[PDB]
């Protein structure tokens, strides 16, 4: 099991913004490791909208912005101006996208 | 109280395909009854150049002037004078322009290098790298394309020519274009054109696919035993 | 007594640098004293042109005319007039010829072909085959390349745009290169230049190996005890 | 003046196995009730040349004169002839046409190639080309058939036997064709027939679907 665990389920109106919240255990390595917020699309994979080293996406450019806090022991993405695309399947994790080391947060926006 | 004009580059001929030449003046007052002037070898006629610039803050003046030429005429190395008469100088000068014959005449050879496998892996972006190496004399003019058209040049980013330290007087360049990767593990060819004068039809071009650097064979034998 | 005004072909400004647009008058009557110009829609002279016509081998006479613009000049709008002057003419004739602006145009897709393996059997020539297509206008150009440095226009043989069957005023071509076998199992690039007047930069280029494709062979060897 | 004679080839006889050998008449002033005919070695009659045409808006000259003959006294060199008299020239003109016999006959090699990854990686419509290479003399006949159903002329389109460059007297031709890709994914038939005179039963059949040339990729090599 991978021990990362932020909000299982998030709910938000369009226009809204999120914070989402993901921990992870304060060790050397995951306090500098890269952090990521990747979407689960359908047919495969992840594909990192925002990472922690200074990546944003096409599509989160403007709206999004990953932080970290390494003594309080967890990284938070927040993430403006929702829309029903941002509806689906995330993943809030260290590392590399493909190793696990992460969690499955469902993003779920309401009109 | 100076004139500084400036050749027609390749890079510009290239890209605007309307070699032309400018003279802009320093350090001379931001006064009227400008002479600026374009003759060819013989004296000819030239094109009428206008959209002269503003009055610099500090009492100096560049009256810029565009005139345009027949694109072999500029490199058969036909003179060209700006003849200049300010207020402030009434005696002129001509501040004359040539195309320089002279040192050796090599060609690129350019090779396009796809990403790193430890940078798709991260699956953030790719760099892909077009590494002009081997040509003289300087005014490479790279850009990419992709499927067809031209990209932005936002998106990649051309050095300056820089010498090679190992052969003799002959420069480099290279220039990265860095794309999403999942706009790279689709597909997508993302070709490389580089001008130069001294290519056969002036311009060279090469491609990488996703699929260009892949291994030949996997070739696994596994031995499950119980010794 | 027939004077065309040759337009320059594009296959021509591209394949020479230099072009030259020919005043080719036909049938006029055995005699001398021969005078002929090309001048632009203002009327302003061109140089005089060396290599002159002989008499026809049917018992007339005939003329030739090379002037060498300023592409710029004959693409800019500008239509050329010729002037021709004989014997029999009362007046001379000024035959008028003007680039022809006002056809869609539309951008050559060259997909290289690499050699069937039926042909590699046979121990002799690969035929690779250079499938110019989709293109609009005429007057593409193909030529073959080897390393950067062209081979002799002996070894390829373009075809002539022919139109294409199922898209509208559109065409394509080939050309094919044959080479000898062990040339091609060895490597050599061959690339394929495509020259028109409808591309960025006038020229695109493709190229093929031994090697482009033969996809990935797993060898899988379990020896499960 | 001129009176032209456009003979039957291969592709002529072959698509229609019904040899009608024709005599063009050209370059006269507009008359009517034209006096042509059609006449073998031995001075015979044949059938009659019906459909005459329209004559010319431009005043030039129009009349055809046909006849249906058949394959052997085309190839064993009957030589045929088309006389010719009228108003303007009522002088007796003969045009002679037959098959010129005296050149080699070498066996054309037809590869039919796939359409290219760099084609089909759009997804919008491949193209196959037979290739007929190495062939004399010329007047071949590229035809296209889907699982024994002749495709629809307007799809494929034959080049013409242009001169080989490296062989000395031999030819070679293309025939496309356009497939829309969507087809091509199912990938069915597509055979290239190719009708010369050098084959020993005239017709070759080549074929290609969408797994012809695959190489065998997954070599599974258990031992025990
Ligand atoms: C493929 O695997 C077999 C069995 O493991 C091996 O003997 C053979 O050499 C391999 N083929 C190559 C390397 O081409
Ligand atoms: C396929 O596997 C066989 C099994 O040993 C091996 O001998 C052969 O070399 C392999 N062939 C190829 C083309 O890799």
């Amino acid at each position: 099991k991978s021990p990362i665990f932020g909000p299982e389920e998030v709910n938000s109106v369009e226009g809204n913004s999120v914070s989402i919240t993901c921990y992870y255990p304060p060790t050397s390595v995951n306090r500098h490791t890269r952090k990521y917020w990747c979407r689960q699309g359908a047919r495969g994979g992840c594909i990192t909208l925002i990472s922690s080293e200074g990546y944003v996406s096409s599509k989160y450019a403007g709206r999004a912005n990953l932080t970290n806090f390494p003594e309080n022991g967890t990284f938070v993405v927040n993430i403006a101006q929702l829309s029903q695309d941002d509806s689906g399947r995330y993943k809030c994790g260290l590392g590399i996208n493909s190793r696990g080391l992460s969690f499955d947060v469902s993003l779920e926006v309401s009109q | 109280i100076r004139v500084f004009a400036i050749p027609p580059s390749f890079a510009s001929i290239f890209l605007t395909k309307s070699t032309k030449l400018t003279c802009l003046v320093t350090d001379l007052t931001t006064y009227d009854s400008v002479t600026i002037s374009w003759t060819r070898q013989n004296g000819e006629a030239v094109k009428t150049h206008t959209n002269i610039s503003e009055s610099h803050p500090n009492a100096t003046f560049s009256a810029v002037g565009e005139a345009s030429i027949c694109e072999d005429d500029w490199n058969s190395g036909e003179r060209f004078t700006c003849t200049v008469t300010h207020t402030d100088l009434p005696s002129p000068l001509k501040q004359t322009i040539s195309r320089p014959k002279g040192v050796a005449l090599h060609r690129p050879d350019v090779y396009l290098l796809p990403p790193a496998r430890e940078q798709l892996n991260l699956r953030e972006s790719a760099t892909i790298t077009c590494l002009v190496t081997g040509f003289s004399p300087a005014d490479v003019f790279v850009q990419w394309m992709q499927r067809g058209q031209p990209l932005s040049p936002e998106k990649y980013v051309t050095s300056a020519p820089m010498p090679e330290p190992q052969a003799p007087g002959r420069y480099f360049a290279h220039s990265i274009l860095t794309v999403s990767e999942e706009e790279w593990n689709t597909g997508e060819t993302y070709t490389c054109v580089v001008a130069h004068e001294a290519l056969p039809n002036r311009v060279t071009e090469r491609t990488v696919d996703k699929s260009t650097g892949k291994p030949t064979l996997y070739n696994v034998s596994l031995v499950m035993s119980d010794t």
